[PDB]
């Protein structure tokens, strides 16, 4: 039988950790974690199971308290500076051509109504959404524009908010 | 209770 | 008759009076045991000063009955509401005393007690005590003398020794 | 740059330790005997240096209550003993007229039960110094082939495991 991420024999010389997610057990070394670092710790996942989770995140059911974020998130960006010219949705008559070539409009207040709706039942929803904001932008906008730059700003505003987020 | 008299 | 009665090891003496442990099943003279010979009519079952004697050091090593856990209980629930009782409730935790696992090797507290009642985990009245006094003894080892928990302990003891009078 | 183990060695952060409550040095558990899953089934752990210390000092540490009682249960157990009758009490001198003229330090179990009663013994050497004397005294004054030598060399024998975990 194998152990650990370096898939080894048991040696019954060598520090262990176990994982409380997948049950296997792992040297303290491959996994990075101080024998006496984990004799405080009360729960270990280790670096599998870990990825997993982080992955997870965005597919998982979102919870009330993960609804306490994506207000606290949407509002954050609502009041960014860049943000102007994603708080409402584009009017047809401001831009004829706007509606032709962009087949997924999407602005902050319309998302807003969605989470005040509970429209989204996965993370990833929401940042799809996001997303498509900023998308939108740089497709009709070109490169050279302001309009193209605030996109710009506040996505890599967004992704840094998002860190952490559940 | 038991006793023994004189 | 060669026996020797009573505690004095005398024979028999016609002339004196004397009164039968229904216990040991021994004689006494009423003088040597203070039983009054007009005394003894009132008297029904009798027990002499000896076997009453090994009764009562016996009340600690007999086995605890259903009767004798209701009253286990009754004395604990008694000391957990006491208002000194307050510092024992629990077992200690380590970041309100300082060291306090590498001073105390055998911890005790009231609630890990009322968990041991539950489980009928005493055998003998001996037990039940030597484990509350363990909680008065670690608190007077733990804290100092003049230290109100120090004073907790010694009055929650008094209070306990009084509450076990005429328990079995 | 501390050394620990009996091998004596650097911190090894890779390395499975066991910590000794009574020295407080650390231990790699193939060098003191213990394995890893083994090791979490124990609360407390005395190394082989520690442990053999509280070995050795079984026989001069003060005589507790219990021990008493314990010192009691024992002369009783050899007491009963179909090889004691020897020694159950001291040597008559009518018996043996030059007794007491050929072993100066007389010992026998009767006089073992006394000083135990009366709290004579402070430490197990002590005791089993008394006891020593006894067979000695024996060997001594018997030839080696004499029934009451080989009760001696019985008795010894069973009182040796008697004593085994007694602190
Ligand atoms: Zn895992
Ligand atoms: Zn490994
Ligand atoms: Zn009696
Ligand atoms: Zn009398
Ligand atoms: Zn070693
Ligand atoms: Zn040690």
């Amino acid at each position: 039988k194998l152990y650990c991420i370096c898939k080894t024999p048991y040696d019954e010389s060598k520090f262990y950790i176990g994982c409380d997610r997948c049950q296997n057990w792992y040297h303290g070394r491959c996994v990075g974690i101080l024998q006496s670092e984990a004799e405080l710790i009360d729960e270990y996942v280790c670096p599998q199971c870990q990825s997993t989770e982080d992955a997870m995140t965005v597919l998982t059911p979102l919870t009330e308290k993960d609804y306490e974020g994506l207000k606290r998130v949407l509002r954050s960006l609502q009041a960014h500076k860049m943000a102007w010219p994603f708080l409402e949705p584009v009017d047809p008559n401001d831009a004829p051509d706007y509606y032709g070539v962009i087949k997924e409009p999407m602005d902050l207040a319309t998302m807003e109504e969605r989470v005040q709706r509970r429209y989204y039942e996965k993370l990833t929803e929401f940042v799809a959404d996001m997303t498509k904001i900023f998308d939108n932008c740089r497709y009709y906008n070109p490169s050279d524009s302001p309009f193209y730059q605030c996109a710009e700003v506040l996505e890599s505003f967004f992704v840094q908010k998002l860190k952490g987020f559940k | 209770a038991r006793t023994k008299q004189t």
